């Protein structure tokens, strides 16, 4: 049994998205596109951080 | 600082429970099916599905 | 010293003499004291916190604690993507690999 | 959500409370007799 | 002085880590945990009761 | 994490273990470890030893 993560809060802007996110333990985050390229990217995170995408 | 309070959850086996709408501070209710509790003597109820 | 199967005694050498002690005499730590699960033969199996060292000890029939250490850096590998805390209520069922308690392998 | 003032009161004795936290329940599993929920992040304990 | 617990009894509950890796029903499953004091003191809500025979 | 345990009348200890991110809220502007003899006075909040509440 591995832990799950707490669902972060999220809102949108015109053709973008701001996600405010709450960890407690050091936790990965990753994202990618589904086009011809992935443009893959990832970050560790440890604190209650916002991100823009 | 707030305080999240839940009571002990209701169990309806051989039956299907349903909520009651109530003006609570962030009222959040849900009925789940297919669950199967376990305790001292195994399942709390008799049937499963 | 007579080929026993008990859950009490344990052999240790002393000047051409196998002598007996108790499982409560031994103790293991890396940072905190670990917890003991598998006790058979030459082999002891524990689960233990985040490790810099390891220390093992037992006590004599004359109650003198023989306790000595070994240099080994212990880190449990992560499972999944989360440098997690302990085993919680919410678990997703992800594969892992553990020893079993079969005393005859 | 996730900010000091997620919960709000006009006085220290106002029983009328405003809340914005989204305590969203989740599905409990077999044997797991409990209530799984989306944790509301505090305001204070990281605003400190 | 302190006669309020004359209708109480403990609360056998499924602790997720009872040692041993896996879970079990312990009479000492923690239920609520408060640390709201700034002085690092942990107010633990446990099942069983103390002092009263 | 957090562990709470004791030994029954059957001489079998229970130890329940709960994941709890204990983090001390830092007081003042010094990230000290234990209060020494030579200290100033700042407001803080604790729990009293009373019984009735």
């Amino acid at each position: 049994r591995v832990p799950k993560a707490r669902n972060p809060t999220v809102t949108y802007g015109k053709n973008q998205v701001t996600m405010l996110l709450y960890p407690d333990h050091p936790t990965l985050l990753s994202y990618r596109n589904m086009g011809q390229e992935p443009n893959y990217h990832e970050e560790w995170v440890t604190h209650k951080k916002e991100v823009t995408l | 600082e707030y305080k999240t309070v839940i009571p002990s959850p209701y169990v309806k086996c051989c039956g299907t429970a349903e909520c009651k709408d109530k003006s609570l501070p962030d009222y959040s209710c849900k009925v789940f099916t297919g669950v199967y509790p376990f305790m001292w003597g195994g399942a709390y109820c008799f049937c499963d599905a | 010293t007579d080929d026993s199967h008990d859950w009490t005694k344990l052999r240790y050498m002393d000047s051409h003499t196998p002598a007996d002690a108790e499982r409560a005499g031994l103790l293991v730590r890396t940072s905190a004291p670990c917890t003991i699960t598998g006790t058979m033969g030459h082999f002891i199996l524990a689960r233990c916190p985040k490790g810099e060292t390891l220390t093992v000890g037992f006590t004599d029939s004359r109650k003198i604690s023989h306790t000595c250490t070994h240099p080994f850096h212990h880190e449990p590998p992560v499972i999944g993507r989360e440098r997690f805390h302990s085993r919680p209520q919410h678990g997703k069922e992800l594969p892992c690999s553990t020893y079993v308690q079969s005393t005859a392998a | 959500p996730g900010q000091f003032g997620d919960i709000q009161s006009r006085t220290p004795e106002s029983k009328d409370v405003y809340a914005n936290t989204q305590l969203v329940l989740q599905r409990p599993a077999a044997g797991t007799v409990h209530v799984p929920y989306s944790q509301a992040p505090s305001g204070f304990k990281y605003w400190l | 002085n302190f006669n309020v617990y004359k209708a109480t009894r403990p609360y056998l509950a499924h602790c997720p880590d009872c040692g041993e890796g896996h879970s079990c029903h312990s009479p000492i499953a923690l239920e609520r945990i408060r640390n709201e004091a700034t002085d690092g003191t942990l107010k633990i809500q446990v099942s069983l009761q103390i002092g009263i025979k």
